[PDB]
């Protein structure tokens, strides 16, 4: 995938620049967030299971989806969904350590809303679970951590609408 | 204010402009003969 | 597999917007370590 | 780059990262204030390291700047200096990323399909790049000079 | 807060601020900015946390929510969970005061008395604080819950 | 007595209120200003015997106060009026490190204009005196920690007056 | 710091709490900082002092004179002496990381010393100001302030 | 530089340069590397040269550094050492320039007027100076602090 | 005006940083340069006379500026020509000492074409009398030195053009 | 230049009307002002060159000017600004007694913004040199011949600006 | 002149002047005073300006007054000079209207056939026009020249 | 067009620059033109007003709104009161210009034409005409009211 680094180097590339200061600066910035990265994504580790619960009952549970011929009815349904908003939760983390969007788009964003019309899963109900899991996140990770992990799953969100 | 602010934080700003109709169906300008009683507004009818 | 651009910059996402105004802003100021008499003498804007 | 490959082997086990392994993304977060210097020492030298290692080079093979080389010739031997720049290019952005994985890509996969049609030796090549390490190595300071050593060994053990 | 400490006892001497104090005082406002952060996760944690801690606390103990006990009825457990909501708030102003001082003047003089007359009993509360503690624990990296621990830890000790 | 990290703990608990922005804002601000106050505090204290001293040449001494009849006439006046400069220096150093004015209400201020009067010490004089030090005090201390220093002085002066 | 820490924990009649055994861990980190800044003062001593001695001269022509205490070689050489042991004392000091050292050997009972030898206290106070000075010059600007904290208790001491 | 000493001598009478002029040129030229070394030695000397000379100076003028004194003070003081530091490199840019035009322009013109508002010691100033003057010549060698000392008698005899 | 010593001395001020090894380099280069500058310089003033006359015979003279109705004709006016071609001349050799353009421009190069103008003097026919002289004086003072004299003749003609 | 009893008589002779009381009034009041006004001068005269160096220290000293690449580095542009500074504290004074501001317009006003420009002299700061000088001159002076002094330096910081 | 262009924009839109508008409209009437002296100033310059201009032109382009050029002999000359003299007094009218407007219908429609027609080469005119600007800023002052620049500059793009 | 610009025209035609003679009639605009814009405002503010009270003056209570009246119908009256707000919208903008030719420009141009052909009553709505005309008087101001009514009085004239 790409990430901040190697962004950074592979824009120099094109241009067939040599590393330079100005570059140097932006790859700098990166080492001093990289803490503060590795902090928030140990936290959203420990506290996935429960970031995935709390996401549900806010938006997915209690409603016709999980009643009868709605589309998280059944065990297997409700499963898949639930193991989807952990993909979601996981790449996010990733993206976050990154410093790059661009892990989203070639793994979860490609392909997922053609994927999603065939199964007849809704998006507009997913991008619900998506902005829920991001607000108890914000909350866990603390607010330095919270500007940088809300961006990932905007992007996410956005990406399915 | 709880009742005009977002549930949702809206992250990105710039996703949550440009959505719907877009802006060129407003931008767009129209052209009359009536405007045209002038050697300038002529001109850009024509243009047009 | 067509290959995907770049939606933000490294620059746009906030830790590293932050972290560039704390170097950028407030990059001339006193260095520690640094003999008084050779920081007075330092100049900032340098060239221009 | 270190924090790509860890995120990789992540995905592939489909699991968060690892306690450990955030561990080792901290170390080179840490690392990479003196990576940026080492590389910035290199870029600055970039001139003089590939000039330098160009007369080595042909100092040791007579042959590639020969008429029936491919060196020879005015056009020929810019071209061969050309490339040794790209190499020393392709080191530095190896010492930031902390892996070997952006100078694999850009310059070592396809590598000997490429000189085959050009009919470049291929060990010349490597003699140079061993030649661009030496003049490096003298200018790098010593711990310096191992962390930039491994990036051009890897170039070497490439093209072999 | 650790500074009204060090001042009185300045004044109690008669003195200005020794070499030591001020030392102390200049760490301490260093140390600040990272409580302040530890502060604002608890808070937002702060419901969670809250509702955690009540569910382990009648899992812990039946009684206190049964019909004999205090606790039991909803207006009851409510007051029991406004309980546990005051403690929270009252450990997020010790973590900024960096002292227990605050904790200590709102929450432990005269709680015994308090909590004998209502006969609530206390060593139900401690335990639902415990149970605060472990909730606030996880959330927490390492060195910041050993920070909010020690808050944790003199309410507990405090309440018996 | 109050300083402004508890000022603002406590304005908060009356409300029942858990710590907000805003007066997190206030809490970051003191935090700032907290090195450049330790500074201000250790040059005052080093000083603290000359700063009295320029303070008196200034109002006190060379005056009908100091001749005979005068309310700092004979030795035991004069050492308490150089006693009594001293407290508002000490109170006012400890102002100016806890951030709030309250210690000066608590202890100095109280009473004192009624002991004052009583002893027939001239008010006017010694709010002149207090002026004085602050003077004194604003050089030594700099600038940025003059501002600060000079608001609890002021404070001394407006209560005594 | 240590003696400190655990003087007042002993008062509280509690263990080191966590916080407190934090500052001890920066303390003895520290350390090896301090001892090279102690080192620095240690090398310029003889320096310092005699710089510090002609600046107190002319800031007093009357210690120096038939009348004042520090006239004379013998006096002159004491004088240049206390100035000395004032310096070591700093430096013990800024290695302790506490100005209690200093206090002890210097600071309590000084002013009982000198008014039985009859130097004049103020004089005494200006040279350390004067040695301080000298001492920030050659010190860099971070160790200066460490340094200086140190020579400002003294001077507020004395 | 002497070049432009000799163009503008030139300008003046409206004639191409005399041949003793060119001589001198020439000498000059020859002079420049040995020139670049002398330079070279002082600015890596440069820190301890202002340090010493301050000292020097300091225990001269007992007074500058004295409450009355323009010197005393931690800030007064190292702008004292700043103004050293400043002649200094006004002497090595001489050295290589053959000439004190240079030095003239940046340091020695207005130099009085500067000094008068300020309220500094011209006096003082000079002896700073000639104190920077020993130090550098202990550091050179004879030959080389002959050189050297024209240029540092220069700034003395301009300012005094 | 400015040489290229003083040039490389300039541009350290303004940064205050002392002399470094890469400015040193710069000079060194300059000295190196400056053994046949001077030599060039000789054989210039020994020539300039030829240098001129030759330079006129190619492009000045036998033309229609000489014949009647010419800028040229007339003695006074040949005069004023030849003195200019003279002047341009000496600054270049004064120029090619310095190895610095500045002179040029301060002393010749500054109002000249407003003069011109004003005058009704053809300057691109001065232009070409410039660029004439260079091609002699290139022959003159020999390769290596021809192509350093060439710089400062052909900075005169893009001034006046 | 004109003064206020000239400016009156030449508004006079234009209409060629003869002196009125209307007139002699303005006139009157001129002279009550004029005593004041004297005091002033002799008091900035005596105080030049303190008002200057007071003046600099607060805006143009221990600044980027002073540093190396600002305007004021280098002892000859120094001196310049200090003699700048001298010209408009004098002219100032002028203006004072003459009780016009005529003056400043005919010889300092006049063409100072152009000449500043080509220098590349920053008038923002000039015109903060002109201010601080205010200040520092009102003290002297003292409050009623203060508001007077006042509008003469106001008047050149207007025209620079 | 600038009303009529706000008019014209209120009655696009069918609506009343926006009081913005309006202001802007207060704001032309005050500065029309003005206006009025720097084209007085033009005015009385004008033979002069035109005279300079010409005969800048006629350097910068001598083909234009030669036998094949369409400016050759007297009667053609004459022409191009009335020519210069009639967009002088087109700019002087542009001024004191605050708008090109005035200038644009008499001179700038059809510019560019009439000249193809007559055969002259537009850039040369173009070149006169600047050349005209150049003289008139002289005489005018500085921000007196900034306003009539504009006119002039938009003539010159006109006319290209 | 506007004063200004006519005055520019006049010199055009002659091919004078423009002279002293021609500043002062511009500068004489110059002058009226700050009462023109105060004139202006207050039209724009009671536009609503005048045309209600212009209407009630002399278009209602009248066989016109009454059935087979020409106002007579919603859709017939809505036209009318659109009419009267053009001609006050013209006059307003012809005032501020100071210049009569926009009127004949826009609104003069083929009016009686189209009235004839539609079957409006060119009286009745010069009657309006000068029904809002004393209206505006009123609200602009004396000074303001002279320099109004030579607009209104030439639409009228026009129709
Ligand atoms: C009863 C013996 C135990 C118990 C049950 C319990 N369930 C919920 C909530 C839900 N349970 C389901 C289950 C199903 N959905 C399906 O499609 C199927 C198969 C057809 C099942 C069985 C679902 C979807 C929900 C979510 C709510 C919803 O329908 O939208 C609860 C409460 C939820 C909560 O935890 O808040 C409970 C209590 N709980 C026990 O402890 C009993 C042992
Ligand atoms: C309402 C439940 C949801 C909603 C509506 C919404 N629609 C638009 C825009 C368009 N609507 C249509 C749709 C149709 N055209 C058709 O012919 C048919 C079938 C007969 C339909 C349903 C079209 C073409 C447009 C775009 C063109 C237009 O608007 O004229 C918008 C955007 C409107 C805008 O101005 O941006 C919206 C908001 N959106 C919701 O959130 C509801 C869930
Ligand atoms: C003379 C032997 C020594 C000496 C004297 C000295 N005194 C002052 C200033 C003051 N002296 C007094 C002392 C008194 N005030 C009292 O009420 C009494 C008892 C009745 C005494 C003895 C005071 C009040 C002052 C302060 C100024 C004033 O008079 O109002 C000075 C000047 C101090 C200064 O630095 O300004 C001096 C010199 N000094 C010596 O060294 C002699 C040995
Ligand atoms: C040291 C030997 C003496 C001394 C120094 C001193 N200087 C100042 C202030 C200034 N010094 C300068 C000097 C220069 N500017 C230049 O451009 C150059 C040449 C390159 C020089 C030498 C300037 C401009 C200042 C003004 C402050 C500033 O830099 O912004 C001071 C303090 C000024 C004051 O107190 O007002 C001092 C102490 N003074 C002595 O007495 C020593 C003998
Ligand atoms: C004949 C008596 C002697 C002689 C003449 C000679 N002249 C030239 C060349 C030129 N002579 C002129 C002279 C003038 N130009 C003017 O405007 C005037 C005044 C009206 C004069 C007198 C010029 C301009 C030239 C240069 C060529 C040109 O016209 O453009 C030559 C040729 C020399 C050469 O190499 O160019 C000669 C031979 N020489 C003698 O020996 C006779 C005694
Ligand atoms: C010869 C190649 C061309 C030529 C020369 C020419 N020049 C003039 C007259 C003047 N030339 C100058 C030039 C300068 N004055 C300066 O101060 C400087 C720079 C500092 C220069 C280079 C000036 C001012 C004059 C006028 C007064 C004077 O000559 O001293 C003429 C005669 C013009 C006249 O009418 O007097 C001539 C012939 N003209 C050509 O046609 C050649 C191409």
């Amino acid at each position: 995938m790409q990430d901040a680094i190697t962004a950074v180097i592979n824009n120099y590339d094109v241009q067939g620049k040599y590393l330079d200061g100005a570059a140097l600066d932006k790859l700098k910035a990166y080492f001093t967030t990289g803490a503060v990265r590795v902090r928030a994504a140990a936290v959203i580790s420990s506290n996935a299971t429960t970031i995935i619960k709390e996401a549900a009952a806010k938006a997915l549970i209690y409603s016709d989806l999980t009643r009868p011929g709605g589309n998280m009815y059944t065990t297997r349904r409700y499963a898949a969904c639930i193991r989807d908003m952990d993909y979601f939760l996981r790449y996010a983390t990733y993206a976050m350590l990154a410093g790059d969007p661009s892990i989203l788009d070639e793994r979860v964003l490609n392909g997922l809303k053609e994927t999603y019309n065939s199964l007849g899963v809704p998006i507009a109900a997913t991008v619900g679970g998506i902005q829920a899991m991001k607000e108890v996140v914000g909350g866990l990770v603390g607010p330095d951590a919270a500007k940088e992990a809300s961006i990932y799953f905007d992007y996410l969100s956005s990406g399915l609408s | 204010q709880e009742l005009g602010t977002p549930i949702n934080e809206r992250s990105i700003p710039e996703m949550y402009v440009n959505q719907g109709v877009p802006a060129l169906k407003r931008q767009r300008k129209v052209f009359k003969q009536s405007q045209a009683t002038d050697r300038e507004s002529f001109d850009a009818l024509v243009t047009a | 597999f067509k290959p995907i651009r770049s939606k933000m910059d490294i620059a746009s996402m906030p830790l590293v917007q932050a972290a560039l105004k704390e170097q950028q802003a407030t990059k001339t100021a006193l260095d520690m370590s640094r003999p008084m008499f050779l920081e007075l003498g330092r100049s900032f804007k340098g060239a221009d | 780059s270190v924090l790509t490959k860890a995120i990789v082997n992540a995905d592939a086990e489909a699991r968060y990262l690892s306690p450990g392994e955030l561990d080792r993304i901290k170390s080179f977060v840490a690392s990479g204030e003196r990576r940026l210097r080492i590389a910035q020492t290199l870029t600055e030298a970039r001139e003089r390291i590939v000039k330098q290692a160009g007369d080595q080079l042909f100092q040791k093979r007579p042959d590639v700047v020969s008429p029936g080389g491919n060196a020879y010739g005015e056009k020929m031997t810019a071209l061969c200096l050309r490339d040794l720049d790209y190499y020393l290019r392709l080191v530095t952005y190896g010492i930031v990323a902390g892996d070997v994985t952006p100078i694999e890509e850009i310059g070592i996969i396809g590598v000997k399909e490429m000189y085959n049609s050009l009919q470049t030796p291929i060990p010349a090549v490597a003699e140079g790049v061993r030649a661009m390490k030496n003049v490096a190595t003298s200018l790098l300071s010593g711990d310096d000079a191992a962390e930039a050593g491994f990036y051009f060994d890897y170039l070497v053990g490439a093209m072999q």
